[PDB]
């Protein structure tokens, strides 16, 4: 049939590595605001429309309303930023509110797993993801650990929601 | 896209109710800090869901000037709105 598209939106606090994860997925290196990539996930060829959290100076009401209708959401925090983790519930609540749905495909992502200065324990994030009924992926945009896994798990979650 | 019309709609000598109008941009949460004007005592900080437009601050002292500041964190855009602040004297 037609090539299936997946609208993914990457949200999270500032500096947690959203753009870094997205650029690692698209261009496979570390160091614009919207990208599209053909991927093969579980055999199916899909078109990923990745919407990164752009800067304020790029604000447009059209893009805001368009991201309000995203199919999947990556909730990114950094393991060295306690406030980025403690504010994750705000992101979940407001995304569910703007989507007007109880079942919204989401994946919790703990980036910067390569760092030694951890302040958020893996067990805490696992407990939060379990209480939400969503997967939790530890990623590192620097070492590319778990990047493809996070985005592919989000695509899978969208596939289960669609059926 | 910045919140507007920050004001106190009710007060006791130990508590305030503050309110604002939300911007058109989707807000994930509002960051609120309050403390004695002039910095005699340290500030305190908390967050309020982006679906709310009010906040209740408790435990204040009578006859004291307080400064309340509000930031709005954007859901789909980096950073915060420019902070908005008011001064209020309890008694
Ligand atoms: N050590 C480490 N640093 C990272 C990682 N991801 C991003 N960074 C760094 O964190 C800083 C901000 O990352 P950025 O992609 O702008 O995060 P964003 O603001 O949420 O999009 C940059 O200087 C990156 O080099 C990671 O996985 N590990
Ligand atoms: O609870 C506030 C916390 O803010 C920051 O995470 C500090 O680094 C930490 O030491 C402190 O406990
Ligand atoms: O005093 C202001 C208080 O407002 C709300 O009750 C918050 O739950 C609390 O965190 C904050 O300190
Ligand atoms: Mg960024």
């Amino acid at each position: 049939g037609s090539m299936t598209e997946y609208k993914l939106v990457v949200v999270g606090a500032d500096g947690v590595g959203k753009s870094a994860l997205t650029i690692q997925l698209i261009q496979n290196h570390f160091v614009e605001d919207s990208y599209r990539k053909q991927v093969v996930i579980d055999g199916e060829t899909s078109l990923l429309d990745i919407l990164d959290t752009a800067g304020q100076e790029e604000y447009s009401a059209m893009r805001d309303q368009y991201m309000r209708t995203g199919e999947g959401f990556l909730l990114v925090f950094a393991i060295n930023n306690t406030k980025s983790f403690e504010d994750i519930h705000h992101y979940r609540e407001q995304i569910k509110r703007v989507k007007d749905s109880e079942d919204v495909p989401m994946v919790l992502v703990g980036n910067k797993s390569d760092l030694p200065s951890r302040t958020v324990d893996t067990k805490q994030a696992q407990d939060l993801a379990r209480s939400y009924g969503i997967p939790f992926i530890e990623t590192s945009a620097k070492t590319r650990q778990g990047v493809d896994d996070a985005f592919y798990t989000l695509v899978r979650e969208i596939r289960k929601h669609k059926e | 896209s910045v919140p507007t019309k920050l004001e106190v709609v009710a007060a006791t000598p130990t508590s305030l109710l503050v309110s604002w109008d939300a911007p058109a941009v989707t807000v994930v949460f509002y960051d609120i800090t309050y403390g004695e004007t002039g910095g005699n005592s340290p500030v305190q900080e908390f967050t309020v869901p982006g679906s709310k437009s009010t906040a209740t601050i408790s435990g204040l002292s009578p006859g004291v000037d307080y400064t309340i500041t509000v930031y709005a964190k954007y859901l789909f855009w980096s950073g915060y709105s420019s902070p908005i602040s008011i001064n209020y004297r309890t008694e």
